[PDB]
Protein backbone atom coordinates (compact mmCIF):
# COMPACT_ATOMS: atom_id res chain seq x y z
CA UNK A 1 0.00 0.00 0.00
CA UNK A 2 1.13 4.03 -0.38
CA UNK A 3 2.48 5.22 2.59
CA UNK A 4 1.41 7.70 4.94
CA UNK A 5 0.85 11.81 4.18
CA UNK A 6 3.94 13.50 4.47
CA UNK B 1 7.77 -5.09 -3.85
CA UNK B 2 7.08 -1.71 -1.37
CA UNK B 3 4.00 0.66 -2.63
CA UNK B 4 4.99 4.34 -3.72
CA UNK B 5 5.39 6.81 -1.46
CA UNK B 6 2.30 8.47 0.32
CA UNK B 7 1.00 12.20 -0.23
CA UNK B 8 2.11 15.42 0.69
CA UNK B 9 1.55 16.47 4.02
CA UNK C 1 5.43 -3.72 2.57
CA UNK C 2 3.55 0.13 2.84
CA UNK C 3 5.78 2.63 0.84
CA UNK C 4 7.77 5.21 2.47
CA UNK C 5 6.24 8.90 3.69
CA UNK C 6 4.68 11.64 1.45
CA UNK D 1 0.68 -19.97 -4.61
CA UNK D 2 1.53 -16.06 -5.31
CA UNK D 3 3.58 -14.49 -2.30
CA UNK D 4 2.31 -11.95 0.04
CA UNK D 5 1.79 -8.23 -0.25
CA UNK D 6 4.97 -5.92 -0.33
CA UNK E 1 8.75 -24.61 -8.75
CA UNK E 2 7.74 -21.60 -5.93
CA UNK E 3 4.94 -19.00 -6.93
CA UNK E 4 5.67 -15.87 -8.25
CA UNK E 5 6.01 -12.76 -6.39
CA UNK E 6 3.42 -11.26 -4.48
CA UNK E 7 1.47 -7.44 -4.86
CA UNK E 8 2.87 -4.41 -4.05
CA UNK E 9 2.44 -2.94 -0.75
CA UNK F 1 5.85 -23.44 -2.15
CA UNK F 2 4.47 -19.57 -2.10
CA UNK F 3 6.24 -17.06 -3.85
CA UNK F 4 8.55 -13.98 -2.82
CA UNK F 5 6.72 -10.88 -0.76
CA UNK F 6 5.75 -8.29 -3.12
CA UNK G 1 6.99 15.10 1.28
CA UNK G 2 6.69 18.06 3.18
CA UNK G 3 3.42 20.04 2.90
CA UNK G 4 3.71 23.63 1.36
CA UNK G 5 4.50 27.02 3.21
CA UNK G 6 1.57 28.66 5.20
CA UNK G 7 -0.01 31.91 5.02
CA UNK G 8 1.44 35.44 5.33
CA UNK G 9 0.54 36.57 9.14
CA UNK H 1 -0.90 19.90 5.16
CA UNK H 2 0.17 23.84 4.41
CA UNK H 3 2.09 25.09 7.44
CA UNK H 4 1.21 27.83 10.01
CA UNK H 5 0.33 31.50 9.52
CA UNK H 6 3.42 33.70 9.93
CA UNK I 1 4.48 16.08 7.69
CA UNK I 2 3.03 19.75 8.15
CA UNK I 3 5.15 22.57 6.20
CA UNK I 4 6.85 25.37 7.32
CA UNK I 5 5.48 28.74 8.72
CA UNK I 6 4.68 31.58 6.11
CA UNK J 1 6.08 34.98 6.33
CA UNK J 2 5.83 37.94 8.13
CA UNK J 3 2.79 39.99 7.60
CA UNK J 4 3.31 43.81 6.03
CA UNK J 5 4.13 46.64 8.60
CA UNK J 6 0.92 48.68 10.19
CA UNK J 7 -0.91 51.56 9.19
CA UNK J 8 0.33 55.01 10.12
CA UNK J 9 0.08 56.42 13.83
CA UNK K 1 -1.01 39.63 9.74
CA UNK K 2 -0.45 43.81 9.01
CA UNK K 3 1.37 44.62 12.24
CA UNK K 4 0.18 47.14 14.68
CA UNK K 5 -0.33 51.14 14.44
CA UNK K 6 2.89 53.55 14.75
CA UNK L 1 3.80 35.94 12.80
CA UNK L 2 2.35 39.81 12.81
CA UNK L 3 4.19 42.61 11.00
CA UNK L 4 6.17 45.30 12.42
CA UNK L 5 4.84 48.52 13.85
CA UNK L 6 3.58 51.50 11.29
CA UNK M 1 5.19 55.05 11.06
CA UNK M 2 4.71 57.47 13.51
CA UNK M 3 1.72 60.38 11.68
CA UNK M 4 2.37 63.90 11.41
CA UNK M 5 3.00 66.69 13.32
CA UNK M 6 -0.12 68.09 15.17
CA UNK M 7 -1.40 71.42 14.27
CA UNK M 8 0.14 74.78 15.25
CA UNK M 9 -0.52 76.74 18.35
CA UNK N 1 -2.32 59.12 14.38
CA UNK N 2 -1.32 63.20 14.10
CA UNK N 3 0.69 64.37 17.01
CA UNK N 4 -0.86 67.30 19.73
CA UNK N 5 -1.18 71.07 19.13
CA UNK N 6 1.76 73.52 19.58
CA UNK O 1 3.47 56.21 17.42
CA UNK O 2 1.73 59.27 17.69
CA UNK O 3 3.74 61.75 15.73
CA UNK O 4 5.36 65.07 17.10
CA UNK O 5 3.98 68.30 18.46
CA UNK O 6 3.05 70.87 16.31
Amino acid sequence: PPGPPG
Amino acid sequence: PPGPPGPPG
